[PDB]
């Protein structure tokens, strides 16, 4: 069946940290460049033992 | 989250689900992965053709 | 053979197949996030498609 | 004409800095904006990366309101990183 | 985006796609809807096969 | 550990020149060799391109035997071109 709810994971940083915006922009760039996708395919599917 | 609030860690990278309660105390980056609550069971045997 | 023709599947099963064939023309909006995604994209298939 | 590396960097830092100057006192907000303009004017090998990525990041994390001059002077020598991806 | 930056509008609510280029100029809330670039065609018709 | 651009370029020219100094009179022949070694020592974003491509081409086309010093002094300011392609 489907999913009960739709949500997501994320990188967490303390409020008022200097790292927050750089990390966020990094996640965005990685997202558009397809790095995240390629990474998931690497860890989840590509070596997948079923079929 | 606790280690982040009390300053025992500068950043958190892990399958940390984004929730309102956590978003109140900490800062979440834009989500790097999408998921949802789903149901897992044991795959059944082939139902056989039948008549 | 005819009933296998009805049983035939996958005219286009993926974005890549569009890149692989010139018979079916395809496009996006005159502007907006999709076109820009294709323009700025450095990953092979979408690049080809943009060209 | 011909594209360079060093030229692109020096131009990048200078254009970013000159841009942030108009936004003085709100400076910490507009770093990405001015970096966008600078990438446009100085050009970039990868539109996503920009003219100098490392300088952008350093500025974004360091810059505090009205602290611009010192921040830029500290960050302008930083390595830009890989202008490919 | 322009109306927001130049202060002609306080907030923007619309199917506005999150992009790095937009995340640099303005601020995006956590995503309220998930989507992706997809392919649309004309569905075939098997109706009225005849004798 | 980012490799920047400018640092890599100045390193490239310096290593190429310093290498070509070792071969006297054969300078025009060993340009590609020294460019190879220099790309090795300074690293490159694209192994094929090398640290600075435009400088390599400039040297190869300019450099004549015993003409090393002037040729290098002329060629070290040239645009390197696209480092990723
Ligand atoms: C633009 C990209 C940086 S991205 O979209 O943020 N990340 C890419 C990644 C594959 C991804 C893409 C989309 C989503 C996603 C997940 C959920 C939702 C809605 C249904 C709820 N959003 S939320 O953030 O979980 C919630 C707490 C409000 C909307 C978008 C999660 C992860
Ligand atoms: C419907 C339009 C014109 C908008 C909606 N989202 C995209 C955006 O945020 O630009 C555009 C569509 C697209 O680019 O395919």
């Amino acid at each position: 069946g489907g999913n009960l709810d739709s949500k997501g994971y994320g990188i967490a940083t303390p409020k008022g940290s200097s790292l927050g915006t750089p990390v966020n922009l990094a996640v965005l760039k990685l997202s558009e460049q397809g790095v995240l996708d390629k990474l998931k395919n690497k860890w989840w599917y590509d070596k997948g033992e079923c079929g | 989250v606790g280690e982040l609030v009390y300053g025992k860690a500068d950043i958190a990278i892990a399958p940390l689900t984004i929730t309102l309660v956590r978003e109140e105390v900490i800062d979440f980056s834009k989500p790097f992965m999408s998921l949802g609550i789903s149901i897992m069971i044991k795959k059944p045997q082939k139902s056989k053709p039948g008549v | 053979t005819f009933l296998t023709v009805e049983r035939m599947v996958s005219p286009i099963e993926s974005a890549e197949d569009l890149s692989k064939q010139t018979e079916i023309a395809y496009g996006t909006l005159d502007s907006g996030s999709t076109k820009e995604f294709f323009r700025r994209s450095k990953i092979a298939v979408f690049d080809k498609m943009w060209t | 004409g011909p594209a360079d590396c060093c030229r692109m960097k020096e131009c990048c830092t200078d254009r970013v800095n000159e841009c942030l100057q108009r936004y003085s006192g709100r400076e910490d907000k507009f770093v990405s904006f001015c970096y966008q303009e600078a990438t446009v004017t100085c050009g970039s090998f990868n539109e996503i990366v920009g003219c100098c990525y490392g300088y952008q990041m350093c500025m974004i994390r360091v810059v505090k309101p009205n602290s611009l001059s010192g921040a830029h002077e500290a960050c302008k020598t930083v390595s830009c990183g890989n202008p490919c991806a």
